[PDB]
RNA sequence: GUCUACGGCCAUACCACCCUGAACGCGCCCGAUCUCGUCUGAUCUCGGAAGCUAAGCAGGGUCGGGCCUGGUUAGUACUUGGAUGGGAGACCGCCUGGGAAUACCGGGUGCUGUAGGCUU
RNA sequence: GUCUCCGUAGUGUAGGGUAUCACGUUCGCCUAACACGCGAAAGGUCCUCGGUUCGAAACCGGGCGGAAACA
RNA sequence: GCCCGGAUAGCUCAGCUGUAGAGCAUCAGACUUUUAAUCUGAGGGUCCAGGGUUCAAGUCCCUGUUCGGGCGCCA
RNA sequence: UUAAAUGGGUAAGAAGCCCGGCUCGCUGGCGUGGAGCCGGGCGUGGAAUGCGAGUGCCUAGUGGGCCACUUUUGGUAAGCA
RNA sequence: GCGCGGGUAAACGGCGGGAGUAACUAUGACUCUCUUAAGGUAGCCAAAUGCCUCGUCAUCUAAUUAGUGACGCGCAUGAAU
RNA sequence: CCAGGUGGGGAGUUUGACUGGGGCGGUACACCUGUCAAACGGUAACGCAGGUGUCCUAAGGCGAGCUCAGGGAGGACAGAAACCUCCCGUGGAGCAGAAGGGCAAAAGCUCGCUUGAUCUUGAUUUUCAGUACGAAUACAGACCGUGAAAGCGGGGCCUCACG
RNA sequence: UCAUAGCGACGUCGCUUUUUGAUCCUUCGAUGUCGGCUCUUCCUAUCAUUGUGAAGCAGAAUUCACCAAGCGUUGGAUUGUU
C-alpha cells in the first residue's frame, strides 16, 4: 500500500486535529538490562543448555505495519502509533496514481 | 463441515421479492416505534447496515430502546436446551409493526365498550370467545328438486 | 492502438456556424449525397478527404487529413429528451424519418439524392 | 425479421416499474429520504422542508413535513400572487425569488402567532444573517431547503428564496457559498452584488444597457416591461414597497367561484358492452366489405 | 466396460444434470430423436401411437437408441420408408457416476447418461395413417423388449402429436381457430388484435 | 370535471401506436448582459414572453402486449398421521386430515393525502 | 485398467488470422559426360467427429488410436 | 536480525561525473579453387530499476529488485 | 414466476384499559415530542384442555453407541459408511 | 575456526542429456552444447546383479519357467565401493 | 582460570494429528460462498462446485454530474473489431478477488475537497459453554472531513481476509 | 437361399460364490499360513459311458439339446508353485 508522509489527524496532547508527519516504525534494539533479558541471561548461565523455547515455525508471511506519527506543532511534539493491515509491499509517500493515463505507450 | 458465516444459507432469505427490488419505499421509514410495542423482524436485504442475524428473521419481539436509526428489540431465541431473551439492534427497515397485538387491542377496546354499554341496560352479555360450537340443527329444503344421483366415472387411460 | 491514448478529436457545432460549415461541406460535393448515408433515425452524415481546398488554405506544418460530417436533424421540442427535470420521449409522429430527411434536403438545398442504382 | 426484438413479451413480464414520481422525473428518492426522514427517537417532531420550485412562468415555494399518507403543507407562497401588492412585472427572476421566500416567511410567522417576534431583517442587505432563538419566547422556526433536481451552483434562484426566507425569520442552516456575491477563485463573499441581484440591479443595468443598443431588441425582449411602463429606475422602491407590504399583510385568501357546471371535458371510458359491440360491427363491416368484392 | 443396466435402474440420486459443476460427461448414445417423414404436416398422419411406461425407473441413453432403431427398422419394413413419423419423448439428462477399482473420495466420475420416467410418461411417439394401427401397435411391442421396466401401449385419442382430440380436430381447423404449421398446429385464440383476425377469415 | 407544487401506496400506474384538449397551469419557445457553465447557452445557470399544442403532459381508443384479479386446471399434483395393506421389487391403493401451479377461458386497467389554480 | 503425452507433404518434423524445412520424386542450371552441387516445382482438409467464437490444424468437448508412468 | 560481494550488447567483464569500452558473440564484405585461415565493417547494452551529490554518474550515496555468500537467534 | 402439507415466532389483560396531575439538563415553532413519577376509576378474571408452581446449593456416572418406519448423502451393493 | 585459493579419488562417491554430420536405411568416426566436474574406458552379463522375462538364438530331452554357449541402448554390470 | 571454535567419541530427549487398518496421497486441522439441508434456526462424510493467509491514500469519506452490457441504423481511410452521432436498451455491465445477495439522476463511471482507516467509555450480535479472539451492529463523549443543507462518515456495499 | 440346424449385434432380465474387489461383524491373555503327498465324501453348470430328441444327420465322423453324478476322468519334462 501507499500512504502519504504527512496527514492531519487527532493529536492527543493538544486535543484537536493537527498536521502529523508519518514514518515507518522500527523495533529498537534490546536493552540487555530489562528484567526479562536479565532473567533469561541468568537462566542461560551455567549448564543445562537452552532453557526457553525457540519459535522456529514462522507461519506468517507478512507483518502488521505501524506508522509512527508526530504532530508538527513545535510546542508539543507527541508521537502516536497507528497500525494498518497486513501488506506484502509497503511504500511511504509514493507518487499518486492517475486514472486518465495511457497504460501503456 | 459447513461454515459459520454470518449470512450462510440466506441466498433466498434476504433476497428481495420478485419485481420489488430498488429504492426502499419511504413510508417504512416514517413509521413510529414506541418503547414496549411489538415488532416483527424481516431483514430487508437491500440495506447492509444493522442487519439482524438469520436466526432472528421472522421472529416477533418487543422494543426496549429507540435510537436515531434503529430500535432495540428483546426477542426470545431458543438455543438447543432452552430459550434466552436476547437483545439485538436492528435498523427500522428490517422490522415492521406487528398486527398480532394490534388485533387484540381492537378487541379489548370493542370489548370494554361492550362492558360499559351492558351495565345500564341490565342484561348479561358474552365476553369470552368460544371455539366454534356444533352446527345447530337445521332443515334443508328440496324445493321439489330431487338431489340427483352421483356415480363414479369408469376409469379410462388418458395418458 | 493501445487503450486510453488519444486517437480521435472532434467538436460539436450548432447554429449559424453549423449551417454554413455544412453547406461548405456539400459544396465540395456540389450538393451531392447519393443513396444511403441517411440514417433511419433522421440524421445523416458523410466524409471528405481534402480540407485545404475549402476552407482555410494550406498550412505547411499540418498534413493532409480527411474527416467526416454527421449532422443531426431536430424540431423544437427535441430538447425535452435532454431535460434534467421531467425528462421524456418525443412522441412517435413528432419523430423524424429517413423519408423526410431527403425531402428536407431536396426542399432546402435542392440537392440530388437516390441515383437510380 | 433480422434482428432480435428487445421489448418482447418476456421483457415486460419481468420488467420492474420505478416509483411513479421517479418515472415522471419530479423527485429523487435518494435525497428525499435523507431530507425527509425524522430521527427515530423523536417520534412525531416534524422535519420541516422549505420546498422551492422554479417554473417557466412562476416560482413555487412551500414549507412541508412528510407523513405516511403524504406531505402536509403548512403554508405556501407563490410568485403569481406577488402582483397582488407591489411588484407586477418581473416574475421568475432572482428578485421575485427573494420576495416569495420573504412572503413565505412572513405568512407562516403570522399564521403561527410568531410574527411579532423574530422580525428577521426589515432592512435588506446581502450579508450573512441567520435567526437566533430568544429565551422566554417561542423558539425560532427551523426548516431546511429542498433544492430538488435543480443544479445547486452558485447564483441559483433557489438560493435566493433561501436568503429571502431567512430574512423573514426562518432559521435555515446555510453557508454563504451559493449566493451570487461569492467569488469562487477568491473564496470571498462580496455581499453587495448579492443585494444588487436581490433588488434587481442585475437586470436593471442590463435593461439600462439595452435602450442605447436597440429598441426592437428592447421591445422583443422586455415587452411586458414596456407596458405598465416599468423604467430602469423606480424598480427599487417598488421592491421596497413589495418588501414592506409583505410585512404589513402577508396572509392569503381565496375567490369563492361556485358558478360552474358539470361539463365533463373528457370522455368516460367505454363500457364492456360498447367494446363487444364495436368489434362485432368491425367484424360485420369486414365480412360485408369482402362479400361485395 | 459398461455395467449391467440393473445397477442403475432406479431413480435414487437427486437428478444430476450436465452443468458447469458436472464437466467431463461422455456424449449420450442417442443423438437422433425424430425419424421418418418429419415433413408430414398435420393430416396425412392422424393416428398417434404412444408407448407409456409405468415405473419410476431410469432408461439408459443406450436403451432408447436400441429401442428407436428397432422401431424404425420395422416401420420401413411394413409401413414403408415414407409413411411414418417417430419421436422419442425422452432425453438422457440425468448423469450416472461410477467409482472405479478403498472408499476414499468415493464420489465417482460420470460414465453415462440416463433418462428418468414416471408412471404416466410416454417414451415413444408414432404418428401414422389410420390403417397402419396394427403395424404401430406391434412395432412398439418390439421396442418394448429393449427396456428394463414394464410398458403399456396406448393409442392416443388425440390427432397425431397435437394435444387436441382427433374427433373434434377436423371441425376446429375447419372453423379456422386451429391452423396447421410444420409437424404440428398453431392454436389461434380469439383475443388478439383484429388485424391478426382479419388477415385470415378472408 | 380537472390541473399545478409536494407526496403515500409503487404497472389496475408499464410499453407500443392512434384520436382529442375549453380555461388556468405545466410546457415547448426567444436570448446570453449579469450568475454559472460547457469544445458548443445542446445540457446546466441566468435574463424574458413573439409564437405553438407540433411534442412532453392530461383523457380516451386497441377482439393490443404486459400487469392486477377470478374460473378452469382440480380435490389433480403434493402432503401430516395409520395399518401384520398389495406388490419379488420399483412403487401403488386405502383410512385420517390439509391441499397447489401451468396451458386454456372471463373481468379490470390507477386509487388517494396536504396546499394552491381553472371550469356559469 | 487408470493416468500422462502425442497424431501434420511419400517419410519425418516444427508451428486462431491461409502449414516451415529435410530427405523421397520430378525437374532446370553447371559439365565433353557422369558424379556432386545449386535451384524450383509437386506434395500433408494437420487422426476423426461435435461445439465455441467474424474465422480453429491451433481453443474447448468426444471418439479412435500409439507410446510411455503408474497400477 | 547483522556484515556484506555481484548485477551492464543474446553471454561475461574493465571503465573517466567528461559522449560507454573489450571479448564470446551475429550478419555482411574483402580474403581466398574453397573451407579453414586471415582480417575489417555494420547492427545489437532488459547500463538491475527509482531517486538524490551533483555543471556533470555506469561509477559516488541511499531506496528498493533480484542473485549470491559469512555470522547471530527466549515471543 | 407461482407455491403447498408439515413447521417456527408473537398475542389471547388487573404488570391490562381509561382519566387527570407533576418532573426533565433529552426533543423542540408551540401547551411540541418522549420518558419517568404521582393520585384516581374500572372484575363478565376477557379461548379450549390439563396440571400445584417458583427458586437455590452440592453432585456421581457418561462423553466408543446401535437398530426400526419415514426423509436423505457417498456407494453397483452391502448385516456398508 | 568458517569463507577465499591450491592439492587430493588404491578419500566417500559420480560417470547423464541434447543438437548437426557419411552415396539405400540406420548409425555417427567428426563438430558443438546443457545441467552440478567427467560423461561407463578396458572388460563382463538375463550372472548370486535383467522389471518386461518362461528375453531371443543354438544345444541337451519325446517333452525342459531348469543347465550350458551366444546376443546386449545393461529397469539398475564395471574396474583395490 | 576464563573466552571462541571443533566435537554423534559420549549424554538427554523428540521425531504432530485426521485417516473406510497404517504408510504414501490429501487437509475435510483456522476460515468464507452455493448446495447437501427434508420451505424458522441447527445438522455429518477423505459429500459436490469453488475460494482465503491478500489488495487499496484510494478501490477509504462526503457532494455533484452521468449511465452501464449489448443491439439496430449510420458516417473518409476503417474492415468482424479504432473513432463520432442517433435510437432501443431493468441492468443482460461494473462494484479488487471465490460465490451468493444488493445496487440506476445508485453501491457503478468521471470530477472537487479531504483523512471518520483519528482520540475514548460502556451495551449488543455472531461461534458460544451464551468463555475468549476475530468480525460486526446500534449508541454516547471529543476532534474533524464533506455538502448549500438535511445529513453521511469513526474503513472497503454485506457475507472471510486472522492470533 | 432361410432370424432362430448352429449362431446373436444394439439392448435388457437374472443365477453362482470355484476369481478379484468392497466392508471390518467374529477371533490379536494366538483358530498354525502357499503348494505338494495321502484319504473320504459331496455338487452338477455332463468330458467319457447308459437311454433319448434335433441338424445344413446318406454312411462314418461331428454338433445342439433332455433324464442322468452310478462309474471313470491318467503317465511324465520345466517350475515351490495354484
Ligand atoms: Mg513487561
Ligand atoms: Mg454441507
Ligand atoms: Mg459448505
Ligand atoms: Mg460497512
Ligand atoms: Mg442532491
Ligand atoms: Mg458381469
Ligand atoms: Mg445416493
Ligand atoms: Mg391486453
Ligand atoms: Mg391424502
Ligand atoms: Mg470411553
Ligand atoms: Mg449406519
Ligand atoms: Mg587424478
Ligand atoms: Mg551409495
Ligand atoms: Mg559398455
Ligand atoms: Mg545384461
Ligand atoms: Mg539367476
Ligand atoms: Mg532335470
Ligand atoms: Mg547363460
Ligand atoms: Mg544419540
Ligand atoms: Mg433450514
Ligand atoms: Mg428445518
Ligand atoms: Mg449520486
Ligand atoms: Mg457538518
Ligand atoms: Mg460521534
Ligand atoms: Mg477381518
Ligand atoms: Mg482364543
Ligand atoms: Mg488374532
Ligand atoms: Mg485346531
Ligand atoms: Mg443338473
Ligand atoms: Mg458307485
Ligand atoms: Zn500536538
Amino acid at each position: 500500500v501507499n500512504v502519504p508522509k504527512t496527514r492531519r489527524t487527532f493529536c492527543k496532547k493538544c486535543g484537536k486535529h493537527q498536521p502529523h508527519k508519518v514514518t515507518q516504525y522500527k523495533k529498537g534494539k534490546d536493552s540487555l538490562y530489562a528484567q526479562g533479558k536479565r532473567r533469561y541471561d541468568r537462566k542461560q548461565s551455567g549448564y543445562g543448555g537452552q532453557t526457553k523455547p525457540i519459535f522456529r515455525k514462522k507461519a506468517k508471511t507478512t507483518k502488521k505495519i505501524v506508522l509512527r506519527l508526530e504532530c508538527v506543532e513545535p510546542n508539543c511534539r507527541s508521537k502516536r502509533m497507528l497500525a494498518i493491515k497486513r501488506c506484502k509491499h509497503f511504500e511511504l509517500g509514493g507518487d499518486k496514481k492517475r486514472k486518465g493515463q495511457v497504460i501503456q505507450f | 463441515t459447513n461454515t459459520k458465516g454470518k449470512r450462510r444459507g440466506t441466498r433466498y432469505m434476504f433476497s428481495r421479492p420478485f419485481r420489488k427490488h430498488g429504492v426502499v419505499p419511504l413510508a417504512t421509514y416514517m413509521r413510529i416505534y414506541k418503547k414496549g410495542d411489538i415488532v416483527d423482524i424481516k431483514g430487508m436485504g437491500t440495506v447492509q447496515k444493522g442487519m439482524p442475524h438469520k436466526c432472528y428473521h421472522g421472529k416477533t419481539g418487543r422494543v426496549y430502546n429507540v435510537t436515531q436509526h434503529a430500535v432495540g428489540i428483546v426477542v426470545n431465541k431458543q438455543v438447543k436446551g432452552k430459550i434466552l431473551a436476547k437483545r439485538i439492534n436492528v435498523r427500522i427497515e428490517h422490522i415492521k409493526h406487528s398486527k398480532s397485538r394490534d388485533s387484540f387491542l381492537k378487541r379489548v377496546k370493542e370489548n370494554d365498550q361492550k362492558k360499559k354499554e351492558a351495565k345500564e341496560k341490565g342484561t348479561w352479555v358474552q365476553l369470552k370467545r368460544q371455539p366454534a360450537p356444533p352446527r345447530e340443527a337445521h332443515f334443508v329444503r328440496t324445493n321439489g328438486k330431487e338431489p340427483e344421483l352421483l356415480e363414479p366415472i369408469p376409469y379410462e387411460f388418458m395418458a | 492502438i493501445r487503450r486510453n491514448e488519444k486517437i480521435a478529436v472532434h467538436c460539436t457545432v450548432r447554429g449559424a456556424k453549423a449551417e454554413e460549415i455544412l453547406e461548405k461541406g456539400l459544396k465540395v460535393r456540389e450538393y451531392e449525397l447519393r443513396k444511403n448515408n441517411f440514417s433511419d433515425t433522421g440524421n445523416f452524415g458523410f466524409g471528405i478527404q481534402e480540407h485545404i481546398d475549402l476552407g482555410i488554405k494550406y498550412d505547411p506544418s499540418i498534413g493532409i487529413y480527411g474527416l467526416d460530417f454527421y449532422v443531426v436533424l431536430g424540431r423544437p421540442g427535441f430538447s425535452i429528451a435532454d431535460k434534467k427535470r421531467r425528462t421524456g420521449c418525443i412522441g412517435a409522429k413528432h419523430r423524424i424519418s429517413k423519408e423526410e430527411a431527403m425531402r428536407w434536403f431536396q426542399q432546402k438545398y435542392d440537392g440530388i439524392i437516390l441515383p437510380g442504382k | 425479421g433480422f434482428v432480435k426484438v428487445v421489448k418482447n413479451k418476456a421483457y415486460f413480464k419481468r420488467y420492474q416499474v420505478k416509483f411513479r414520481r421517479r418515472r415522471e422525473g419530479k423527485t429523487d428518492y435518494y435525497a428525499r429520504k435523507r431530507l425527509v426522514i425524522q430521527d427515530k427517537n423523536k417520534y412525531n417532531t416534524p422535519k420541516y422542508r422549505m420546498i422551492v420550485r422554479v417554473t417557466n412562468r412562476d416560482i413555487i415555494c412551500q414549507i412541508a413535513y412528510a407523513r405516511i399518507e403524504g406531505d402536509m403543507i403548512v403554508c405556501a407562497a407563490y410568485a403569481h400572487e406577488l402582483p397582488k401588492y407591489g411588484v407586477k412585472v418581473g416574475l421568475t427572476n432572482y428578485a421575485a425569488a427573494y420576495c416569495t421566500g420573504l412572503l413565505l416567511a412572513r405568512r407562516l410567522l403570522n399564521r403561527f402567532g410568531m410574527d411579532k417576534i423574530y422580525e428577521g431583517q426589515v432592512e435588506v442587505t446581502g450579508d450573512e444573517y441567520n435567526v437566533e432563538s430568544i429565551d422566554g419566547q417561542p423558539g425560532a422556526f427551523t426548516c431546511y431547503l429542498d433544492a430538488g433536481l435543480a443544479r445547486t451552483t452558485t447564483g441559483n434562484k433557489v438560493f435566493g428564496a433561501l436568503k429571502g426566507a431567512v430574512d423573514g425569520g426562518l432559521s435555515i442552516p446555510h453557508s454563504t457559498k451559493r449566493f451570487p456575491g461569492y467569488d469562487s477563485e477568491s473564496k470571498e463573499f462580496n455581499a453587495e452584488v448579492h443585494r444588487k441581484h436581490i433588488m434587481g440591479q442585475n437586470v436593471a443595468d442590463y435593461m439600462r444597457y439595452l435602450m442605447e443598443e436597440d429598441e426592437d431588441a428592447y421591445k422583443k425582449q422586455f415587452s411586458q416591461y414596456i407596458k405598465n411602463s416599468v423604467t430602469p429606475d423606480m424598480m427599487e422602491e417598488m421592491y421596497k414597497k413589495a418588501h414592506a407590504a409583505i410585512r404589513e399583510n402577508p396572509v392569503y385568501e381565496k375567490k369563492p367561484k361556485k358558478e360552474v357546471k358539470k361539463k365533463r371535458w373528457n370522455r368516460p371510458k367505454m363500457s364492456l358492452a360498447q367494446k363487444k359491440d364495436r368489434v362485432a360491427q368491425k367484424k360485420a363491416s369486414f365480412l360485408r366489405a369482402q362479400e361485395r368484392a | 466396460g459398461r455395467r449391467p443396466a440393473r445397477c442403475y435402474r432406479y431413480c435414487k440420486n437427486k437428478p444430476y444434470p450436465k452443468s458447469r459443476f458436472c464437466r467431463g460427461v461422455p456424449d449420450a448414445k442417442i443423438r437422433i430423436f425424430d425419424l421418418g417423414r418429419k415433413k408430414a404436416k398435420v393430416d396425412e398422419f392422424p393416428l398417434g401411437g404412444h408407448m407409456v411406461s409405468d415405473e419410476y425407473e431410469q432408461l439408459s441413453s443406450e436403451a432408447l437408441e436400441a429401442a428407436r432403431i428397432c422401431a424404425n427398422k420395422y416401420m420401413v419394413k411394413s409401413c414403408g420408408r415414407d409413411g411414418f413419423h417417430m419421436r422419442v419423448r425422452l432425453h438422457p439428462f440425468h448423469v450416472i457416476r461410477i467409482n472405479k477399482m478403498g472408499m476414499r473420495g468415493a464420489f465417482g466420475k460420470p460414465q453415462g447418461t440416463v433418462a428418468r420416467v414416471h408412471i404416466g410418461q410416454v417414451i415413444m411417439s408414432i404418428r401414422t395413417k389410420l390403417q397402419n394401427e396394427e403395424h404401430v401397435i406391434e412395432a412398439l411391442r418390439r421396442a418394448k423388449f429393449k427396456f428394463p421396466g414394464r410398458q403399456k401401449i396406448h393409442i392416443s385419442k388425440k390427432w397425431g402429436f397435437t394435444k387436441f382430440n382427433a374427433d373434434e380436430f377436423e371441425d376446429m381447423v375447419a372453423k379456422k381457430c386451429l391452423i396447421p404449421d410444420g409437424c404440428g398446429v398453431k392454436y389461434v385464440p380469439s383475443h388478439g388484435p383484429l388485424d391478426k383476425w382479419r388477415v385470415l377469415h378472408s
